[PDB]
């Protein structure tokens, strides 16, 4: 047998209920047990009997969660005089963009591999003299976990990656990816950390403290037109195999930092005209 | 009847005439650590009824006027009998918790609190982008009240009660573990949290494991009556509690 | 070597694909995994859990709280309007921010019935009757009790048990609803009115309040992912 | 090495596809979205005490 | 067994018939019951036996509508001062051309899957100074389901998409293609609704009611060129795996609106000299 | 997975094909064209008393 | 990797062809299928109707 | 052909792939394998080997192997420190360029115990007692002897056996430790005290030296490859 | 059967200890010896019993050394004045980038197959004058093992290669790959070789005498531009199926030349400020 | 030909790939960084006579 046929779940469905006249009383019940009410429609009113194919498939993490999302733009010259123009250094984190943000701090706890993506794009910058023919440019992206050298300069020493996984990519083809497994230290990453650093109450606060992911380096290969030319890359983040514990409410406040959870006062919701007022 | 509950933990025992069912956290009962999911080498040490027992914090006012408070865990129980001492001893700890909450008063008297745990509540400070030492949030047992208009003291922490200093919508805060003491119908509130956490064990002077919670939701009311206030203590005790990696001691 | 054609769709990126990556960190060992309390496997679990209604939403409200309590007296007209309210979960203001319409929001479709309970804050000694009714959509919402509880209604008698649930069924004539509703897909309204009345003794306060909770039944279900409105962003943020 | 599973489709209304895994990391694999397991209890029914639905939640 | 051998229908054929002189009358019927008459050649004249090949196979529903058809095309810059003019927003309908509405036109209800493919083409806008050099361009596609955000402006935030699909295409390649399900809130699309909007028989009337599809929005991503550069988007749909109901008439009458049934009266037929002129 | 089947060819005049499924949704599969069941009688003869050709159509 | 070489008619668009395609929108649920009256298989099914014949085009 | 699509990470260079490539030199005849004594097939197998570890680095060593020699004395107060270092393996100076470290330094992550063992190198009728002590990480190193003891510790009698060890266990919360440390993965201190002190008989030096060996258990292992920053180049070796 | 199923190694678990008092002394031994000591935490201390998942995969040579790195770069123009640099000629040798000769140097001996990726790149030199049309630049690299002809200009006869290895690349497709086997005249390659040359003890010294490996041509197959165009070769080596013996120290001293082993005397290590010192 | 194996994956908590070789050299395979076999003792016991940790080291 060279094949495996390893080859859903629907909602409940309503059963018929009739008149009813007893001392069971399904409707009244008591929330201060911090107990939610399992009641159905079928207790409380007449129901006929329907058949249910409605499926939860949706509504899963693995596909909540399963959409790549921006995390990172930025924007590196080929030519410049200033050095540090040159090429992007990025600390890995996913507090930058605000809507997989907020999309991944609704659980506590989380593990998941991950797929990345790197999308690339070139533009001529505006001047005087721009009559030029340049062949096709090539990107180098490297990835350094934390403690390795760091490159200062275009053209250093450290950009000849001897264990540190790096991609060549030329412009014009489809755009790059990679995967990458669970690489926490810990049992699973934590989006909230309510804690300090030191063993005395002391120092940085935050989940800032737990951010040991690394960093990614992006440069031009040897491309150094006449002219300058400008490229962006986009990073997009797309978990795998997820798992989710502790789920918390959404956020309300609209972010500020992206390394604290500071906020200013925001009201509850909208109001209305009256207590009774429904027309629009 | 089901209206009574008694507890017994150690030397000490709690009695509830008056009371709601027990919450038990996720549904998951506080157990020590399994041999397959240990990572440190050395033996720990248990230390049972002396530590595993029910602890009385100071009591607060409830008056007409209350907004809230919160308590941080286990630094509220840091200084408390052995168990303070195991804390400041050991380098590692371990330990579920039973939270018990009471407030009673007469049939004539009307009001709700919310009793809830939040694991890994991390505040955020009054002025966006300052920080605050560690005493604007956990000074021991005492409790720390929450305000009704917008913090403006760089020094604290973000009091909003209806943002709860987490920048979440208050009324949302159903989602954890939780309870309500209506006086129409209850006295007390009781909570059973197992240990919560991304490492098998953790150092108890550095991280909050979870905050405690206790907010008003509909403002106690009274009317004549010679009682001017209401109340309110709060009792824990640890279970199933262990420690490992004996250093000196001084946290 | 092996004659092939490429067809429309390569060299593209899909933001919803599913691929195999080579992966470049080759033989890496994860951490074991620990099983922690909570796991949550579908968004609908957190879904069906309760949550405060801010019913109260009367447009001066100086204190943010005063939102969740929807106020009571005790003389009353025979016949008068506790509140009222219109049926869209993820797109009415009193339903906009609840632990479920924040799940709604993030989803195009949803279908099923909805739990709203009712708990009586007041005084052990109060009592009191009210009628709670649903009305399925229509040309013109209710105006009195007497129109009211020609729809689907439950009476709540106030005792030891100080809550009471009630069940909106799923009456439509489309297997789903949209979020961003229209008059096509209405759901029509609740409304709340006095039964009997509240009656106190000698001795105790004169006012008393009542708070709502929200949540699905089980067959409660949503479709087709989307982004939500309520965040954005200007700048990158740093 | 060849693997086939039934793909999703309509109510009432051949559905198999094959996959085969290319590389020796499991972290490689496509996402596997076909489960669809579910248990509201830990969240919904967290009190020691089972309560039963018909029976007055209190005495 | 690791293969399944799933593994047609000719038209008609004709029976031999001789001469006949009896009481039974198939040419004589009675239209007035509504019946069509299902009488053969053979009835009426003497025939001889024919054993018919062809096969109904390219009328088949499935066939007809199984055809990629333009459904919208529009242009947008990659640079200019208006910032309306640097992107396009398009409700999806499929009332927009001609050919496809009338096609889809000839049945009441539909049920069908689609395959959407994109063809995007770019070119240099007239000017003074053309001489430039610009690396390949890169194009994103995004849909956004009712009620979603929309973006303002070309750099909006809205563009990081962590839910909404979206697709990045990249000139020189093979057009971009994607599959969607039934994704209709009722059991069908319908292509007329006779009915009105609000429940007292006013508002909106007309299918423009159920029109609940969402929008299309397409932008560069990153190419800003020192001189202008149009670019032109082509939709096409292709209905799978259809079913329909419910025939009707072709249409006669020009359309006049993308939204409304109106139109102008038109002549039945062209005409002739006399009702028994033959030649041409 | 493999699925064989003939394909289309001429009358009275080896015709198989195979196909694969590479995707987890239906609506990825390729066109179903193969179908030719047909049924006039819903819309030719909608009457409800059964009529015979050769017989008269009225009395 | 498995060594290939391209034949003439690739990163065509034909559009009467019959491929696969990514979904965008993995696992959907359909709404569940209804017996509307009245389906129709085959044109000719609709070709097989009568139908008034204007044979009085006289010009005026 | 065979229809096909590309997907995303085509014509890419990922320098940590495996795939299938041409031969250039087809039907080459490779020499007959040997087996050479020696053969290493993994980096633990010498991270495993005892190496001595350079403690006495005080600033002002004229002389380089000064550094492996910790000084000793006849007459000393009671409780004295005879030396104190942090265990930072991957990061300390003092283990940085040792054997261990810089297999260390070529990653990134790393787990298990390790071992320290000490040799007394001085006269045959020369004796003493010392007290070596692990004390896990804390807000404060140990400062006396008294507080020292209270960790984990071993007392360690000088006699015909020249040699003990040091098991440091593994402590932590987490099941990895970073090579560059922190203050969240501090991993504590080890020091060593006098016990009785040294005693020596007439017609003997009166100072003696300690050497310190430093290897990892059998429950030793490491992750995530990186480039080691001990070694850089300015321009093209010639 | 079609379809063989070749289809692991965990860290030692730790035992349970309890309290001792015997004649047994683990802890004590003798380094004298030159036997490293095997004692376990259980031997010293009470221990819980604790079970492993820990692996050594990602520590194993294979993987250690199975990471491409650079090993040479090189600039040759399109067209020039000076015949010699219009091509690049490098004699192989893995001693001139640090990284990977630090990495091969920790063993003696190896043995292993080789995968070599070759990264070109060009950029336009400046001018005052580029405005030029050019269509795509192709180049070649040619190997010609130790002996045979070595070509004396870019148009040289020897490029004809009819025995001697070649690849052929175009700008913008994926980067050059092949694989080489093991090509060592004795059973294993040698990072250090203490002897000389001649049989008297004279003559060179070092690994120098042992390589004989080639060298490798690279060219613009027919490109010559108006205007001047330079591109730049990037060399990258994999080793696969590796097996080493004999480790010896890692280098502590920065290398100072290509082919040989000349150093400064460096100190073992950082100070500071006492034998007591702990703090930062 | 096929030759099936598992994959790396994690601990307690299908895990099969397929490879395939098409060159008829055996350089030309891909890396076989699946064996974890080793064994220090070389260099960690390289004694002529067995030593027991219990026993003394010398007498
Ligand atoms: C403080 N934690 C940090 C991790 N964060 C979740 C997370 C986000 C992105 C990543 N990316 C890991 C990664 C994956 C691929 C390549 C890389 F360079 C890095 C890991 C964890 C939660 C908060
Ligand atoms: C009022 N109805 C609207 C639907 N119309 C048929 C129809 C046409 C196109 C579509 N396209 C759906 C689709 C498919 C793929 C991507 C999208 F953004 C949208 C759906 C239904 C009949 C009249
Ligand atoms: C003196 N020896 C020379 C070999 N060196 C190791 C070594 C490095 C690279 C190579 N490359 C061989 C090769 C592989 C492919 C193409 C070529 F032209 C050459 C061979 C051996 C160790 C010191
Ligand atoms: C690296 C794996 C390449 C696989 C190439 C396609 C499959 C060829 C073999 C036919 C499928 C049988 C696989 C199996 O036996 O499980
Ligand atoms: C994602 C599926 C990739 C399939 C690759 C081509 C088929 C390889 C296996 C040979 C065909 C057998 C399939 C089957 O067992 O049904
Ligand atoms: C040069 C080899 C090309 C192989 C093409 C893919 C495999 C086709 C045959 C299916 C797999 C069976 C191989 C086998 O019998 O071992």
């Amino acid at each position: 047998g060279d094949v495996e046929e390893a080859i859903v779940v629907h909602v409940a469905d309503t059963m018929r209920s009739g008149p009813s006249n007893s001392a069971s009383v399904p409707a009244l019940t008591a929330v201060e047990t911090g107990h939610t009410s399992q009641v159905t429609p079928s207790d409380t009113m007449q129901t006929r009997h329907v058949k249910n194919y409605h499926s939860r498939s949706e509504s899963t993490v693995e596909n909540f969660l399963g959409r790549s999302a921006c995390v990172y733009m930025e924007e590196y010259k080929t030519t410049d005089n200033d050095v540090n123009k040159k090429f992007v250094a990025w600390p890995i984190n996913t507090k930058q963009m605000v809507q997989m943000r907020r999309k991944l701090e609704m659980f506590t706890y989380l593990r998941f591999d991950m797929e990345v993506t790197f999308v690339i794009t070139s533009r001529q910058d505006p001047g005087t003299t721009l009559a030029q023919d340049m062949p096709v440019l090539t990107h180098q992206i490297m990835y350094v976990p934390p403690g390795g050298p760091i490159p200062a300069k275009v053209d250093d020493y450290a950009w000849q990656t001897s264990t540190n996984p790096s991609i060549f990519w030329t412009e014009g083809n489809a755009p790059a990816r990679m995967s990458i497994p669970f690489i926490s230290i810990g049992n699973a990453y934590s989006n909230f950390y309510d804690g300090w650093s030191n063993f005395d109450q002391r120092g940085s606060y935050g989940y800032n403290t737990l951010n040991n992911l690394g960093h990614i380096y992006v440069r031009h290969v040897s491309g150094s037109s006449p002219h300058p030319i400008t490229s962006t890359i986009r990073v997009y983040f797309k978990p795998k195999h997820t798992r989710a514990w502790v789920p918390r409410p959404p956020r309300l406040c609209q972010y500020k930092k992206a390394f604290s959870v500071d906020f200013t006062p925001t009201p509850i919701t909208d109001t209305r005209k009256d207590i009774n007022t429904v027309t629009t | 009847s089901d209206r009574v509950r008694s507890i017994t933990l150690g030397n000490s025992t709690i009695t509830t005439q008056e009371c709601a069912n027990v919450v038990v956290g996720y549904g998951r009962w506080p157990t020590y650590l399994r041999d397959d999911e240990a990572t440190a080498e050395d033996q720990p040490t248990q230390p049972d009824v002396a530590t595993c027992r029910f602890y009385t914090l100071d009591s607060i006012k409830w008056e007409k006027g209350s907004v809230g408070w919160w308590w941080k865990f286990p630094e509220a129980l840091s200084d408390m009998g052995l168990f303070g001492q195991n804390m400041q001893y050991h380098y590692l700890g371990r330990a579920g918790y039973t939270i018990h909450v009471q407030c009673n008063a007469s049939k004539f008297h009307q009001g709700c609190l919310l009793v809830v745990c939040v694991p890994e509540a991390e505040m955020g400070g009054a002025v966006v982008g300052q920080a605050f030492s560690a005493t604007a949030m956990a000074n021991g047992d005492k409790a720390y009240e929450f305000t009704s208009a917008t913090q403006s003291d760089q020094t604290k922490v973000q009091t909003a009660i209806h943002n709860a200093g987490m920048g979440v919508g208050v009324g949302n805060l159903t989602i954890y573990p939780h309870q309500w003491i209506n006086l129409r119908t209850n006295n007390s509130a009781t909570i059973v949290m197992p240990y919560i956490n991304s490492v098998p064990m953790d150092n108890m002077f550095r991280h909050y494991n979870f905050t405690l919670m206790v907010i008003p939701f509909v403002k106690l009311d009274y009317a004549d009556t010679a009682s001017t206030y209401v109340p309110i203590t709060v009792t824990v005790a640890p279970m199933c509690a262990e420690y490992n990696g004996l250093r000196l001691a001084q946290a | 070597g092996l004659p092939t054609m490429n067809t429309p769709g390569s060299t593209q990126f899909l933001t919803s694909d599913d691929f195999q990556s080579p992966c470049a960190l080759p033989q890496f060992d994860v951490t074991p995994s620990m099983n922690i309390p909570g796991e949550v496997k579908n968004l609908m679990e957190i879904a069906e859990v309760d949550s405060v209604v801010p019913v109260n939403n009367v447009q001066d409200t100086t204190d943010q709280m005063e939102m969740f309590r929807i106020p009571v007296t005790i003389n009353a007209p025979l016949q008068q309007q506790v509140f009222g309210l219109r049926l869209q979960p993820g797109l009415d203001s009193v339903f906009k921010h609840t632990l479920l319409g924040e799940i709604l929001n993030y989803y195009a479709h949803w279908s099923g019935s909805m739990k709203l309970t009712f708990v009586f804050c007041g005084s052990a000694m109060a009592t009191g009757k009210f009628l709670i009714a649903y009305s399925p959509p229509g040309a013109n919402p209710p105006k009195t009790r007497k129109d009211a509880m020609l729809g689907t209604h439950i009476i709540w008698d106030i005792g030891l048990q100080s809550s009471c649930v009630l069940c909106v069924p799923w009456i439509s004539q489309t297997h789903y609803r949209l979020v961003q509703q229209d008059e096509y897909t209405s759901a029509g309204y609740v409304t709340c009115w006095y039964q009997t009345g509240m009656i106190v003794p000698p001795g105790t306060p004169n006012s008393s309040s009542i708070m709502c909770f929200a949540s699905a039944c089980n067959d409660f279900s949503v479709r087709m992912l989307r982004d939500t409105p309520f965040i954005s962003q200007d700048n990158k943020l740093q | 090495g060849a693997q086939v599973s039934t793909q999703k489709t309509g109510a009432h209304e051949i559905i198999h596809y094959t996959n085969i895994n290319y590389y020796k990391d499991a972290a490689s694999n496509s996402a596997n979205r076909q489960d669809f397991t579910q248990d509201p209890s830990k969240f919904t029914e967290p009190v020691k005490d089972v309560m039963i639905k018909s029976l007055p939640a209190l005495n």
